[PDB]
């Protein structure tokens, strides 16, 4: 869960 | 000791009758010899802007300093330099610099509102572009002169403290000094490449200001360093910012090669232009190649460490971030001095700004990912003390949820709520 | 010149299989060469208030600093370090310092909130508690290192002037230099103590910071020097406010005793914690006598 | 490193038995051997103001400084000063400087109001007039001091930082710096293995750093004069990010000069002080780079920016002739640099003369007048920008209309509109 | 008509 953080990093914008 | 006729990049004749003069982003000057004379031919790497062009030296130029708006050449022993603009319209110009008994000029620098030639004695001379002089000063030895718009950055070298650095600014009423002699921490040279430092026997392969307006050098050591915080005297520090040896290294895949050397021409924001040199001799030939790019990579990559992921180099994400997070805390840092003095320079530094704090983050995150994954709750909550956008405090909370670690997500909560509390006063 | 490994208070091997790594006021380490490895203890002064430990180091650490939270170790060749914090709680945590050709750690230093690694090529690699690194500095070669809190005093080699020191702190805004690679008033040294000056060839016994924040430092000639109101760089003044070769000569009340030699460990406000050495050699061996204390 | 006993322009024994231990505008202190003691002989350049006079030296006197109310003596291996009044009003004072294990006093200095001594740890002990002593000061080991009025330029030397400067203030309480231990710019001397037998070798023996002599202009500005022979002025001390130190004279070319254009040998440069723009000087003739006896009568050099080729000064030749266009931009360089003292002078200390205020203002008209003939030269070869360039470093209003007209004599009416821009962005300017 | 300036020059008294 925590090695794709991804979907959390790109909701930043 | 034997003060050398110093230029960026230039290169030595070896065993030719040709080398390079000088050498930066905007092309490259080289000097053929031609019986009891020289032919100079200048060129360029934007084909469209400006016309290369060549011309016979009568007098045996060895110095030599390119900008964007002109050509200037000096010739060590006799003291005679000339600017020649670009365009045609604005005509050229020689003067004669004075020199007393074994006195040589050891480097001269140009850019489109200045003219600096200095001296083995210590002789501080500029001019505008037209050649007025605007006043004589005497320093310590100079060894190397670089300069754009109104800021020189010169080093010099005595008996007593070694390599020593000034930078200044040359502005419409005096010279200010922002560092006087300060000591220059470069790496001296400790052979095939014996020719290249009886040429340049400091090793400074070249010197210049970055494409923001901070200080470079690149040394005999292959580390290009960079100058922080120069405008407050007490918080100056030189930064490594890339070792050039580790990234051919990287480039190679782990095989140490010994024909593969890096050039130097300038450093634009994170990316350092420069000529990849195969061969015997370190030194780039003829002809010239194209210029390669190289970014900028803190040294902070271990060879064992990265042989071991690997069983091009390939880095695993989780050191690739620390590496991402340390450069980009340095280039936002090194931005943020410059808008906050200096302003814009091009037009697209805000825009760079605001991206660099976001990939800071975005790497900070992905280290703080990483201290959650080893349980490790007081690593992250001082990883999470470093984000800088409220934006990333909350996805740090999110991804303390995702690690069901409750006792960290309150501390981290506090540090959101102390940072909307400053935002009330 | 050789760029040997230096830890504050450290002994060499000489003939025995076992060495002090560091050692100050909180206490001190040693190493033992065993059949393949080495052994590293970290025992203390106040043993009410620390437990003491051993581990193997299957590395060979020759680097040490201790200060009252955790220890750490460096390997001056392989660039590897480690920092042990004295509580259970915290973890310890392992790092590779990269290394040029030739290149060597030569000094660590740590405080509660810093890491402090310097090489011999004038790399400067600051870290927090936990192995986040803050900056990479180049500066003149290091052959010395200590901090506290956030300060630090290092002491560099230039090939042409020699000695020097800097004085900065690694403040949360960003560094600053009270004084920039300054000279260091320090006597370089002049037997049975010849090993001793191959492990540190410049003399440099121990060096610190006072209670006060003062730095201090400890020569081959004996002398505690301490540098009052760096603060200003125009008042800064070193100041010899201790000659322990006369000390041993004024308090013993006899001759010139040959058998005392002083080891310094740190300076409180009035007294020098130290260890008096008795013997041939300069450097304390095995056992560590009683802690005693000097005054000024 | 054998630090030596340093006094303004003194000279060495030699291999004679006489030799200045001071010297400067004022006057000459002589010392002879006599026997086992020695003769001193303070003498003035104004014969008129001083009556020369002489006295036996029972104690060996090394070190001397010259002002215009007294006369400072010391000795730098006692560590005995002794300060002699001209006029009889106050009365002569000794004092005793503790000296250390191998401390030697360096250089003394005093003027009307300050006594300054300089030892070789570097300790840096003033006194007033009448040997007051001010609070003591350790710094780097002092090489040469030399004061005026309350102010005090001294020069020190480690082996670690190499040549400093201090340029400080003598207050009535403290000392106050106005730049604490910059870099000393000027040349050491570079000494050969054939000067082991040169006949000048005795000097570097007896001043090691070849500092001939250092002085304050009579305007208050710092000057050193090395073995190299140049003069180096200390610009802009009073804002410590802007201290320059500028090379206004190579005496070396104003002796190939005055030689039309022919190089010597046995002419040499003294120097004593600096007068507003004047080199006061001694011209020494003989085998040996210092004066002897007797000393000659003093001459005047005028500074000369080092800006002349020798190559391009004989071209013109074929005493030295200077072509016009040639001497516009030294002339215009030096009242640059002139001016720019001067009213930095004024605008912080005020007038010290009654006269400066007049001389500030022939100064810039000077150096509008020889911006002007650089500016018709350009105009000449049609070289609109470069003349543009040049009319913008012009002062007086009154100068730029001048360069209007001969810019219509050129007929350029493009620069004409351009120069009065500046007119224009100038009345702008003094308005907002 | 360049050479001889000393016409523009002395009218800056005034």
């Amino acid at each position: 869960s925590l090695r794709n953080i991804d979907d959390i990093l790109d909701d930043i914008e | 000791f034997r003060y050398m006729p110093f230029s960026p990049a230039g290169t030595p004749f070896g065993f030719t009758d040709r080398r390079y003069l000088t050498m930066n982003e905007v092309g490259y000057v080289s000097t053929v010899k031609n019986s009891e004379q020289y032919s100079i031919t200048v060129s360029f790497f934007d084909v469209g802007r400006f016309r290369e062009y060549h011309f016979e030296d009568l007098f045996g130029y060895d110095l030599c300093f390119l900008n964007e708006k002109g050509t200037l050449f000096g010739q060590s022993k006799t003291g005679q330099i000339q600017y020649r603009p670009h365009d045609s319209i604005h005509s050229n110009w020689t003067k004669i610099i004075p020199l007393q008994a074994g006195e040589r000029i050891t480097s001269v620098a140009a850019t489109p509102v200045r003219v600096i030639v200095g001296t083995s004695l210590g002789y501080f001379r500029s001019f505008n572009q037209f050649g007025v002089p605007f006043a004589v000063e005497k320093t310590s030895p100079i060894v190397a002169l670089t300069a754009q718009n109104y800021r020189v950055f010169s080093v010099h070298y005595s008996q007593f403290h070694g390599l020593s650095y000034s930078l200044s600014e040359l502005g419409t009423s005096s010279k200010r000094y922002y560092k006087r002699e300060c000591p220059l921490p470069m790496s001296l040279p400790n052979d095939a490449n014996l020719d290249y430092y009886n040429f340049n026997p400091m090793g400074i392969k070249s010197l210049f200001f970055s494409s923001y307006g901070d200080p470079c050098i690149f040394g005999s050591d292959n580390t290009l360093l960079l100058l922080s915080k120069w405008r407050s005297p007490e918080e100056s520090k030189w930064l490594p910012i890339l070792d050039s040896n580790m990234e051919i290294w990287k480039m190679s895949g782990g095989k140490e090669t010994t024909d593969i050397h890096v050039w130097p021409l300038a450093l634009a924001y994170d990316t350092l232009n420069c000529i990849l040199v195969k061969g015997k001799h370190i030194w780039p030939e003829f002809p010239l190649p194209l210029p390669s790019e190289m970014e900028i990579r803190m040294p902070v990559f271990v060879k064992s460490k990265l042989l071991e992921e690997n069983k091009e180099i390939q880095i695993p994400v989780s050191m690739a971030a620390e590496e991402e997070y340390l450069r980009s805390k340095v280039l936002s840092e090194l931005l943020t001095d410059t808008l906050e003095n200096d302003g814009e320079m091009y037009g697209n530094e805000n825009e760079v700004l605001a991206a660099l704090n976001g990939a800071y983050d975005k790497a900070l995150l992905r280290l703080f990912a990483s201290a959650c994954s080893d349980q490790n709750v007081e690593k992250a909550l001082s990883l999470a003390h470093e984000l800088k956008q409220d934006r990333a405090l909350t996805a740090a909370v999110k991804i303390s949820e995702r690690a069901e670690l409750p006792s960290l997500v309150k501390k981290i909560n506090n540090i959101r709520e102390a940072r909307y509390e400053q935002q009330l006063k």
